[PDB]
């Protein structure tokens, strides 16, 4: 399936202000901000076909990168992340015949 | 509020929030911590000379 | 004063040595940054970092000469 | 005084969540948001010295520039006005 549905859970904003109609990339923020307990990342179950590392790394990309828009003069509206190494090879760009 | 040492069972938000937040948790005499981070104030009019 | 209430609100105020590198971590859990590059200028969550989980030492010749308060504190009880 | 005492009311934000942390600016934006009622301004008493009009237009502009935010894809931190004819006899420039 595209999103796997009984072994999910939820990060809840709880109640926003009945009149807070805005972005979704800053409610994303909020609900990240309620939660207190990251650890240093490693793999418990690998893929058997492909390179995990560089799921490691896309993990710790995403994590940094969003925590990195306060070095910005103006506040964007989308995140467009950087292309790297490890996010080509997941994206499949270098596949191409 | 000029140092950025709130209390560590306290809801304000700032950048040093986190590590405060871990630190607190990690304890176990909380009465020991420093004001200066995320620690209770035991000072009175007794304790002004030490 | 002003002064100190003007640069506590931008990052990295603090001075250190270059061995801090070889210690401290670039980025702690979350994501947020420590230390940067051009002594170097690094973060009080830095501090905050080394009294969290940083290398300890017991000595016992640190306190020498700081047993004159402790004599009151023994006596204030 | 710089501030009136007995005659100033209050737009408020009806109890913002615990973790609302933000820029003075937006909240000041929330707060506008939540009335209804505004009308075309006109003079009630004027000022027996200077120009009158120049602050219907400094008043009209504060409303226009606030509004005019979401052409902008990059949208700021801090709001800086247009140096217009009024603003500058306003201020005292000259």
């Amino acid at each position: 399936s595209k999103f796997l549905l009984m072994d999910a859970l939820k990060l809840s904003i709880e109640d926003p202000s009945h009149e807070g109609e805005g972005i979704p990339l800053y409610d994303a923020i909020k609900c990240m901000r309620t939660f207190f307990g990251w650890k240093e990342p490693y793999i418990v179950k690998p893929h058997e076909k492909g390179i995990n590392p560089n799921y490691l790394l896309s993990w710790k990309q995403v994590l940094a990168e969003l925590q990195d828009i306060e070095n910005e003069e103006k506040i964007p509206r989308t995140k467009n992340m950087k292309k790297t190494s490890q996010l080509k090879w997941a994206l499949g760009e270098n596949m191409a015949p | 509020y000029t140092y950025r040492c709130h209390r560590g069972d306290t809801q304000i938000q700032t950048r040093r929030s986190f590590e405060l937040k871990k630190l607190w948790e990690q304890t176990r005499s909380k009465a020991g911590l420093l004001v200066s981070d995320g620690g209770p104030n035991l000072y009175n009019i007794r304790n002004l000379h030490i | 004063s002003l002064r100190m209430k003007w640069m506590m609100a931008m990052k990295y105020p603090i001075t250190a040595d270059k061995r801090i590198t070889e210690m401290v971590p670039e980025r702690n859990e979350q994501g947020q940054t420590l230390w940067s590059k051009m002594r170097v200028m690094v973060s009080p969550l830095a501090v905050t970092w080394w009294n969290r989980n940083g290398p300890m030492t017991s000595t016992v010749h640190y306190p020498k000469v700081y047993k004159t308060y402790f004599e009151k504190v023994e006596r204030l009880k």
